[PDB]
């Protein structure tokens, strides 16, 4: 039978977007310096209401996930609504997938007023890299657990005498898998050897998303949903981002080594994200509501699609795998899609996925699926850049590219907009938006 | 096509050269006489072109790069002069391929053993995939040879005197991770970009310019030498018993490829072809090899198996964890435990933790993966669960009434797909199953000793047993690293039975005043591992002698131990190592040496007269009885076929593998020669030693039981 | 329909339960020491789904949480499917919520069940208190961060010249809240004294939960609920939980001195629950999944309620304020409901909530609701003892009261069930059992 998925609730109201915001997005030991993940959350929520004028107490629902957490910290929506102005009685609760946390966010939120348990939700993210929760070597914590349950003075002693000066040193902070070890960017570099990927074209498209980023900030497009973030030092405000690099050129990029293979890599820092830190929120409400209170809906939501893979090669073929099942979710194909919108963790990863996007041989095997899922536009294809000129901010990616969509299938007709995200652990997201 | 071979020759755009081996018949890659002749007529052809800069070899088989030599073509080897100009012409064939200037890249993946390194160190560089079927090593002692050229002398100048001559004379398997740590392969890299790791180490400038040095150069030259091979020398005929032929010859091929250069070492391993090629025992390691693997390829059964993925073992105890831990651990099957004391499964379960997890003591792997393998072996105390178990085990007492009542029960308390399995010591299958409503997927094994040591079982059908259920029994053992062999259902089987008469000869042998140290350092050299008294008391002397009435009841006296003094040994707490005190001192306090016996089973022990018999007496004396039980037990063809009978004997008890087995021994020594050597031992002791008819009947016309093709 | 809202799914089915398991509940120290929560959760999962006839591979998405959590591995649900024998492709999702993780882990698995992306799932929990993380002081926090990112050896020395005073003492767990400070055993006694409970008024609900649970064992009604533990260390298994003592007499624990006053403490260490380690699993799938393998369903599912209130006083009412909406939602009533299960974490508060759901004054002025819930008979109040005897495992006490409620209602032959606990942060849950 036709497996569709129209995003309508109970009622037959649809899922809507009334709004949405990013704050701007900063490099590492820079602005953003020192300052824990929960107060960027803070901060972001507490503006967002004052610009969309609605009421604190109306909603019903808060869910923030985010990566690199502090464990001072555990349930971070609830310190939320401890540190702003949002109603006490809010039944907020936090999450945590990968860099789709804000795809699980909206997912789990939107569900949420599907089923009248709440009537009002808003979802985003934040995360940081300025400050890390270091830990300490597990047997130094575990000489530590022994010694708090031991009851004599004496013993004390004796326990503490397991004891080297390699010990004393910190953990420093990783980010290969935990059942595999592999690096993103040795996930990014199997693709490129594999599949097949020159570092011109690679590097193309960080030059191109570099370009395209900066004619957008210049035009201003992207200024509604950006606000100027505020520092508690006040030294000075930031309003644009500093990570893109507008004044580059394609003999600059090609002069760079190699970071993860220096044998045989593909892979550069040109075309591959930095370290950022930043934070979005957007608020989703449904069709019934929105206009009980008197906002036009920014865009609504049509259907959504998760696809897992395998975690030791092809890694970042989520894209591949969860696209083909939004577009039959939401009855929908890639010939009449405005707007496409993918993550672009790596230039070699995104060749390879429209490459694959466009294998037939792929989606009739891999995905079992009777034809290939379409062909990806370059005119469409990421018109105010991508990931490689904002950042990677980890949370905020999510909820980064709904905005810009959503405003840029605003500046235009109505059409659908798609936005696809690879993640970690062999996980995908992916989903189809409306904007009318 | 059948002149392709498969030697293929392919150059790319730059100027190097794939060389892919696709053999046309089986998969395995192997050598015969015709390759070597056209892969001198391919690198003529790729002498003469001046362009090229390197060449890379490639598998171009997901199965195996080189497997190695084809036995068979060793077997049709006839006198000296074949395995010699072999021999000789192999010499040729690498120093041709070593005479070249350019550089020489080998990318091995698969299988790489015997020949197959031959190509390796034939070239200036290697590369390996990390895939864990890949492998390198010599398995040619094991078939009475030893590598055919080269392997004794440029090895030990490439990788070490000392690393280079336990691998030939061990024959171990060395692995990926392992092999770039000792420096046998310069890179591992993984089996996607094998070929292309492979290109650009082909486009380096130094063939050899810089050679790695060795850590252990310090006995490198004549000083240690000498020295090394006369303690390894003394150590290798300890261990060996000086019954096992390219031992010392190894050392000496060694010895003389190092000392005064490699060529020598190219006659004096030819000069050992001339003779170990041909030898008794070469065709008897040559012969066990083809009769185990046609038994691994045998089925055991026609019809098509059926379906055996949930496996449940009713007792735990130490035999009962002993079947769950080779499902579970070895095959990747969940098993289910069911006994009716949790200690019973707790004694199993800790007993595979024992087992397990020493590994980890040595590094060989890692936690991640060991939670695995708990994972699948679970324990219960009630039927419940059961119903998805797709075969189950009997482990528990042989007590016919406790098997029938609990077969009937099992069989009302799971589904009908189950088929039933029970380890028996000596009740019938048949009489077992009586009162079955399922008689037809009742089959019956037999294990052993613990059987991560004991390398077979027993498929043992009673009279209604399904072609499907041998298939299923005969199959469960070959994914378990075992050797399955069908016997007819009679009591005291084919292992059990032979084994009485061999435990009654040496306890009567042992009553009349013979010191049992003499006499157990001449059985164990004459070939056998283990002497007779410590390997009857750590297998269990009261499960071993539970046969033997059976014995008695069944086929005659002959199985009968001498009374009073081994029913004395069962009531006098003295029952082996599982009771802590038995025979041979079991507390190791001599700084775990070799300790002495007791001194005080001798009192026990009638011991009245002296050694009297001669130490090559009593050692065939002790074959005799397995051989005249063996020509006795498959005379009703006990065994299915005679080859199954040699693989039952010579791989389960411990017949000198040199001697090649039960009936490889008969027909060496002359045929119908023994029936007459015997005939005079039944005169001098007893009846026990009278000619079995069938031996009588080839003895007296002249017969050997394997017409074969000689 | 203005209350009442059918718990059917888009297909027309209803969401079914399947029998569930749970683990049995040790004290720290008499068992389940010096053991992580991580093989609590793959301990019960093992061995769930190899004993009945459904695969490991027919489940898509699996959501645990722990009230106790391991910084190591923060997502406990990744690591279950990757320790024991599961899907590789399973959707892996954690959530975190104390004393209701279950709770809100089985009302997370049925709103995305329902959405069609989800047509199976497992719901449970792990919890232990003997592995307790002791965290280290705060000062020393930032001290390694700036030690981590010190450059010279110098700067090194530096920084730890402020290391000194009582810092090398490591810092024991506490239950005080964050924002409110609160032992949940001080706030539990003003409850006693504010709605006026005495100790002989109390005192006999430990008791009768102490009775009706160690003749459950002895009947062996619950045996099927109830794994037989096994211990890495294979010294003995466990097969009867040791938290109960249905020995003692009801005048012989009453001489025990007051646990958090010590002056007018009407409540005592022998009345309220002791803590426990414990964990429980229970198979969840949609009616028209359930059917088309054939595989009976341990009842069903009607309908939930969540309440929250303010932490500051008498926040254990979240039974008083869930429990109505669970009714009005389901369309029922307490007249026709067959069987209740209340947490019982105390002494009295539970008391005081028969007391609040027989006060018409606390549903007329809190609640705005015109009439009160209802009275509740003490037969069909915790048939089988409560929470004192057992244990309270935070994060494993929610799934055992459905397994053993749809189980009771089996041998009842009918009825709807109801359940509810009180959380912290003035939280709770309410739902409405059906075992058809």
């Amino acid at each position: 039978m036709g497996q569709v998925l129209p995003l309508v609730t109970r009622q037959g109201d649809r899922i809507a977007i009334v709004s949405g915001l990013r704050t701007p997005f900063a490099r590492q030991a820079t602005a953003f310096h020192g300052i824990p993940a929960v107060d960027l959350g803070k901060m972001v929520v507490g503006e967002l209401l004052a610009r969309s004028e609605i009421p604190a107490e109306v909603i019903e629902q808060l869910v923030f996930g985010q990566v690199v957490q502090m464990p001072e910290a555990p349930n971070i929506a609830r310190e939320i609504v401890l540190g702003t102005g949002m109603n006490v009685h809010t039944d907020a609760y936090s999450v945590s997938r990968a860099c789709a946390t804000s795809f699980q966010a909206v997912a789990n939120v939107a569900e949420s007023l599907m089923a009248g348990t709440i009537r009002a939700g808003i979802a985003g993210g934040a995360d940081s890299s300025s400050v890390l929760p270091i830990g300490v070597s597990k047997k130094l914590a575990r000489v530590l657990v022994d010694v708090n349950k031991a009851r004599t003075m004496s013993q004390r002693l004796k326990l503490f005498s397991r004891l080297r000066l390699r010990d004393l040193m910190p953990v420093p902070p990783a980010v290969a898998e935990y059942s595999t070890g592999l690096r993103m960017g040795d996930t990014a570099e199997q693709m490129a050897k594999t599949y097949g990927i020159t570092r011109e074209q690679q590097d193309a498209l960080a030059h191109r998303s570099h370009q395209r980023a900066a004619q957008a900030w210049s035009d201003g497009k992207l200024k509604e949903e950006v606000m100027t973030a505020f520092i508690p030092p006040y030294k000075q405000p930031l309003v644009e981002d500093n990570n893109i690099r507008g004044n580059s050129s394609l003999a600059d990029y090609a002069k760079l080594r190699p970071a993860f293979d220096r044998k045989h890599g593909t892979v550069t820092a040109a075309n591959s994200t930095p370290l950022t830190d930043g934070a979005a929120a957007v608020i989703l409400m449904t069709e019934s509501r929105a206009k009980e209170l008197g906002l036009v809906p920014l865009g609504y939501l049509r259907s959504y699609a998760f696809t897992a893979i395998d975690v030791w090669q092809d890694m970042l073929l989520g894209p591949a795998w969860s696209t083909p099942l939004a577009l039959e979710r939401a009855g929908l194909t890639m010939s009449d899609l405005t707007l496409i919108d993918m993550h672009e963790a790596f230039a070699a990863q995104t060749l390879a996925n429209i490459q694959l996007l466009g294998s037939e041989r792929f989606a009739r095997e891999a995905l079992g699926r009777a034809h290939a899922t379409g062909e990806v536009d370059d005119s469409k294809f990421n018109v105010l850049g991508g990931s490689i000129a904002y950042g990677h901010p980890f949370a905020a990616t999510g909820a980064r590219m709904i905005t810009q969509t959503l405003h840029e299938l605003r500046r235009r007709g109505g059409g659908f907009g798609l936005v696809t995200a690879c993640a970690a652990g062999g996980l995908g997201a992916a989903m189809v938006l409306e904007a009318e | 096509m059948e002149m392709t071979s498969a030697f293929t020759l392919n150059v790319r755009l730059d100027n190097i050269a794939v060389i892919t081996i696709d053999v046309p018949g089986e998969k395995m890659n192997t050598l015969k006489a015709e390759f070597a002749s056209q892969v001198r007529a391919i690198i003529k052809q790729l002498r003469e072109n001046k362009e090229l800069r390197g060449v890379v070899f490639v598998s171009a088989k997901p199965d195996n790069f080189i497997a190695g030599a084809d036995i068979n073509m060793i077997g049709n080897c006839k006198t000296a002069q074949e395995a010699e100009a072999l021999a000789r012409q192999g010499q040729q064939l690498m120093a041709e391929i070593h005479a070249l200037p350019i550089q020489v890249i080998a990318a091995i993946h698969g299988a790489c053993l015997g020949g197959g390194l031959e190509l390796a160190l034939a070239c200036h560089g290697r590369v390996c995939t990390d895939d864990p079927k890949t492998v390198l090593g010599l398995p040619e002692v094991q078939l009475g040879l030893l590598p055919g050229s080269g392997g004794t002398q440029r090895l030990p100048r490439l990788i070490g005197v000392s690393t280079a001559l336990e691998m030939i004379l061990t024959g171990k398997q060395l692995r990926a991770k392992q092999a770039l740590k000792l420096g046998l392969v310069d890179d591992v890299v993984p089996h996607s970009i094998l070929l292309e790791a492979a290109v650009e180490l082909a486009k380096k400038e130094r063939p050899s310019s810089r050679p790695l040095p060795v850590r252990e150069r310090i006995l490198a030259g004549p000083l240690g030498r000498a020295l090394l091979f006369k303690m390894v020398g003394k150590k290798t005929e300890h261990k060996t018993q000086g019954n096992y032929p390219a031992t010392e010859r190894i050392l000496e091929v060694v010895e003389t490829g190092l000392a005064q250069g490699t060529s020598s070492g190219y006659d004096a391993e030819a000069r050992a072809f001339g003779e170990l090629a041909m030898t008794p025992q070469s065709q008897a390691l040559r012969s066990i090899f083809f009769a185990s693997t046609d038994v691994k390829k045998d089925p055991g059964s026609d019809a098509p198996p059926a379906p055996l993925n949930s496996v449940g073992i009713l007792g735990g105890g130490l035999m009962g964890g002993g079947i769950a831990y080779v499902t579970a651990c070895k095959a990747g099957i969940p098993v289910r435990i069911k006994d009716i004391n949790p200690q019973g499964i707790n004694h199993a379960l800790k007993y595979s933790w024992d087992q397990l997890e020493g590994k980890v003591r040595r590094r060989h792997l890692k936690a991640s993966e060991r939670d695995k393998q708990l994972a699948l072996i679970s324990g219960t105390t009630d039927y419940r669960g059961f119903a998805h178990r797709d075969l189950i085990i009997e482990a528990v007492f042989e007590n016919l009434e406790l098997k029938q009542q609990m077969v009937a029960e099992v069989e009302q308390n799971c589904a009908a797909h189950t088929i039933f399995a029970s380890n028996t010591s000596s009740l019938p299958i048949g009489d077992i199953a009586a009162h079955a409503t399922r008689p037809e997927q009742v089959i019956g094994l037999h294990f052993f000793s613990p059987v991560e040591k004991m390398p077979l079982v027993e498929i043992i059908p009673h009279a209604g047993t399904s072609a499907q259920t041998i298939a299923t029994t005969v199959k469960l053992a070959k994914k378990q690293g075992k050797t399955p062999i069908v016997v007819r259902d009679k009591a005291g089987f084919y292992v059990n039975r032979i084994l009485a008469p061999y435990i009654n000869e040496a306890i009567r042998m042992l009553t009349q005043g013979e010191r049992v140290e003499h006499i157990d350092a001449a059985l164990v050299k004459f070939g056998f591992p283990v002497g007779p008294i410590q390997l009857l008391d750590e297998v269990g002397i009261d499960t071993g002698t539970k046969i033997i009435p059976v014995l008695e009841a069944a086929y005659g006296e002959r199985f009968s131990a001498p009374a009073n003094v081994v029913s004395s040994i069962l009531n006098d707490d003295r029952k082996g190592r599982k009771n802590g005190r038995g025979f041979y001192l079991y507390g190791q306090k001599g700084r775990k040496s070799k300790k002495q016996v007791d001194p005080a089973i001798y009192p026990l022990i009638g011991t009245q007269g002296q050694g009297r018999i001669s130490a090559p007496q009593v050692a065939e004396r002790c074959v005799m009885l397995m051989l005249n039980e063996a020509v006795r037990c498959v005379d009703e063809q006990v065994i299915r076929s005679v080859r199954d009978g040699d693989i039952g004997a010579v791989f389960g008890i411990g017949f000198p593998p040199f001697l090649g087995g039960p009936f490889r021994y008969i027909d060496s020594l002359g045929a119908g020669e023994v029936v007459a050597i015997m005939q005079r031992l039944a005169t001098q002791y007893g009846s026990r030693f009278t000619p079995c008819e069938r031996l009588v009947e080839m003895g007296a016309r002249g017969e050997s039981f394997w017409k074969t093709t000689a």
